[PDB]
């Protein structure tokens, strides 16, 4: 549960980490756990380095999810007013 | 609607009062008023009028005017509002912050004055709260506002 703890937490702005330093945190210097890491993970295996890949949300169709649960929310402040019985 | 009949003088030997299904001439008392009209129960009777309707041209009036007060194509008028939440709803917006500010600090002298004077009594002077009919409009600007996500959106 902590190898899959530094496996998760690997993800985050170790935007390059050299491999050695990982053999120390993760354990087993030249295993091939290593193998099961850079490959059942990403963390390509390249030169002597871990290599960090880019990924983003950009928030661009929503928009439209904020549109409808603020449609949903005022339905909700419109009925609520509304009420009358 | 006031419908009426003339009666003769020459019967006036004879009664003048059959008058069939009761409910009708005490139906024709209620629809009044006057001193001269009841001067003018002799020469004129009235009589009840009704209204029978179809169905057809009602449910077609109830199309007219439950459905053409809403204009054509009938998303038109509701884009158009959709129009005003974003460029003309801010100035009545700065006029009901401006009311609400400049009403609210004497209507706080009110529940002071109410301590104040009785328990309740008679109606001192001009003012009111008259704030819920700002709110009313605020409302309004919530709901055409509302109404952007769902007319802009698709």
């Amino acid at each position: 549960t902590i190898r899959d703890e530094i496996a998760g937490c690997i993800e985050k702005a170790y935007e390059k980490i050299l491999f050695t330093e990982a053999t120390r945190i993760l354990f087993f210097n030249t295993p091939k756990k290593m193998t099961d890491y850079a490959k059942k993970r990403g963390w390509v295996l390249g030169p002597n380095n871990y290599y960090s890949f880019a990924s983003q949300q950009q928030k661009p169709e929503d928009t439209t999810i904020p549109s409808t649960e603020l449609a949903k929310q005022v339905i909700e402040y419109a009925r609520q007013l509304e009420m009358i019985v | 609607i006031d419908a009426f009949r003339l009666i003769n003088a020459n019967m006036m030997v004879l009664g003048h009062e059959p008058r069939q299904t009761t409910s009708n001439l005490g139906h024709l008392n209620k629809p009044s008023i006057q001193a001269l009209i009841h001067g003018l129960n002799r020469h004129y009777y009235s009589i009840t009028i009704n209204y029978r309707k179809n169905e057809l041209e009602q449910k077609m009036l109830l199309n007219l005017h439950k459905k053409s007060w809403m204009e054509g194509l009938t998303l038109q008028d509701y884009s158009e509002h959709c129009k005003h939440n974003e460029s003309v709803v801010k100035e009545m917006l700065e006029l009901a912050k401006n009311y609400n500010k400049a009403v609210e600090e004497e209507d706080k002298m009110t529940p002071e004055q109410l301590a104040i004077k009785n328990v309740g009594k008679q109606d001192p002077k001009r003012h009111l709260e008259e704030h819920v009919d700002v709110l009313m409009t605020s409302n309004i600007v919530q709901c055409l506002a509302a109404m952007l996500d769902t007319v802009v959106f698709k």
